[PDB]
């Protein structure tokens, strides 16, 4: 959302961190952001009688 | 000069009718042979010298039953050909006993209603029974209702159908019939009783503490109230009612004639002679939702009217005393367009006992007869129960080819839909 106020050259080093840990470590530092979708799928007009 | 007619069908109503022909017979002192060793009239007539003929008439398919009848100890009592017999059964499929050997046996039967039709001077009304659940049954009464009400137009016509239970059940087919004579007894009969089985097995249980009851036992309850109902029009009493007063007093409006029945006291001569049986604690019991004789909650929904017969040495002013005491709860609430919606009948014959039955002689007894907008649970669950099987029109291949359509199971449904939305849209308040 970019709501950090940080300055882009600790955003990459941070970054390039995440990537070492997740390489060696098999860790993120980053926390899971969530992301929803609206997805529209079919359903059947089943006929409540 | 007051007469009526019963008409039973089906393996069920004619089980029933053999119940309350007995107790008529010893309400009436005549002897199983036909002879007595001015009242009998409603439900007899004179043969000019002896004997009493009923005016009731017995179909069935499957002659095992008629067979069994014309056996028994009542082979003299009835007129030997009055009980219509088939030779092949419908097997539970509606679509046999409407379209295909149904119609056969239909124009003996109503040949029969007419001849006895004639005798009657002061007719009242027909009365009919009919398990619903069953082939035989459910079409041939939709199709004589069908009959009856062309042939004779505004004559009163009373069903004590059964339903099956919520979840007892003996078929496995028995709602699609039971949906299908739904939709026919619904814009062709001026009253329908209910009668599901469940619940008379519990009142058996709870009240007789008969813990094996048998069919039997069920019968004899339902004569007991079929006589309480009867009682006003060959008995005396200080006040009256008549079949034709209830069409004016009991259903609001003509699609609504679905009602739910009760009786008290229900008690064995072991325990009986204890309590005093006053007529307010008699009063007490029928209004209990346990002692309802359809498996049905009344404390889900409103009462739209009720009408209750009295008999034996019950005097008005206790009865007003204990009508204003059932007004006072706060559990029993009536519909906001009703401010009086008690019908009261009072009889001075006390109800009369069978020898070797369940019941006791009491002096005091109560029958009531409510219609309460609650009933709509039986709807709605017969239409669920329906609904997972036509979804995949399973079964459906037994009755397309019997000769109906298959845009027949439709309608009913939609009718049944219309049924529902008329409870909720009368129950709500102005
Ligand atoms: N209360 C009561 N219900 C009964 C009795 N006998 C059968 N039934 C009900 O009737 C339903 C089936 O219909 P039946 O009357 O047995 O048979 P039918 O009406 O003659 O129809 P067919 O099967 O074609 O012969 C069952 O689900 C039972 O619940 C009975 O003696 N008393
Ligand atoms: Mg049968």
């Amino acid at each position: 959302k970019g709501i950090l106020p940080m300055k882009e050259s600790f955003k990459y080093a941070y970054l390039v961190l995440n990537d070492l840990f997740q390489e060696q470590l098999q860790f993120s530092i980053i926390e899971p952001k969530s992301a929803t979708k609206e997805v529209v799928k079919a359903q059947p007009l089943i006929g409540i009688t | 000069m007051r007469e009526v007619i019963s008409i039973h069908v089906g393996q069920g109503g004619i089980q029933v009718g053999n119940a309350c022909w007995e107790l008529f017979c010893l309400e009436h002192g005549i002897q199983p042979d036909g002879q007595m060793p001015d009242a009998f009239n409603t439900f007899f007539s004179e043969t000019g010298a002896g004997k009493h003929v009923p005016r009731a008439v017995f179909l069935d398919l499957e002659p095992t039953v008629i067979d069994e009848v014309r056996t028994g100890t009542y082979r003299q009592l009835f007129h030997p050909e009055q009980l219509i017999s088939g030779k092949e059964d419908a097997a539970n499929n509606f679509a046999r006993g409407h379209y295909t050997i149904g119609k056969e046996i239909v124009d003996l039967c109503l040949d029969r209603i007419r001849k006895l039709a004639d005798n009657c001077t002061g007719l009242q009304g027909f009365l009919v029974f009919n398990s619903v659940g069953g082939g035989t049954g459910s079409g041939l009464g939709s199709l004589l209702l069908e009959r009856l009400s062309v042939d004779y137009g505004k004559k009163s016509k009373l069903g004590f159908t059964i339903y099956p239970s919520p979840q007892v059940s003996t078929a496995v087919v028995e709602p699609y019939n039971s949906i299908l004579s739904t939709h026919s007894l619904l814009e062709h009969t001026d009253v329908a009783v209910m009668l599901d089985n469940e619940a008379i097995y519990d009142i058996c249980r709870r009240n007789l503490d008969i813990e094996r009851p048998t069919y039997t036992n069920l019968n004899r309850l339902i004569a007991q109230v079929i006589s309480s109902l009867t009682a006003s029009l060959r008995f005396d009493g200080a006040l009256n009612v008549d079949i034709t007063e209830f069409q004016t007093n009991l259903v609001p409006y003509p699609r609504i004639h679905f009602m739910l029945s009760s009786y008290a006291p229900i008690i064995s001569a072991e325990k009986a002679y204890h309590e005093q049986l006053s007529v307010a604690e008699i009063t007490n019991s029928a209004f209990e939702p346990a002692n309802m004789m359809a498996k049905c909650d009344p404390r889900h929904g409103k009462y739209m009217a009720c009408s209750m017969m009295y008999r034996g040495d019950v005097v008005p002013k206790d009865v007003n005393a204990s009508i204003a005491t059932i007004k006072t709860k706060r559990t029993i609430q009536f519909v906001d367009w009703c401010p009086t919606g008690f019908k009261v009948g009072i009889n001075y014959q006390p109800p009369t006992v069978v020898p070797g039955g369940d019941l006791a002689k009491v002096m005091r007894a109560v029958c009531m007869i409510s219609n309460s907008t609650a009933i709509a649970e039986v709807f709605s669950r017969l239409d669920h129960k329906f609904d997972l099987m036509y979804a995949k029109r399973a079964f459906v291949h037994w009755y397309v080819g019997e000769g109906m359509e298959e845009g027949e199971f439709s309608e009913a449904r939609e009718d049944l839909a219309a049924l529902e939305k008329d409870y909720e849209e009368v129950g709500i308040e102005t």
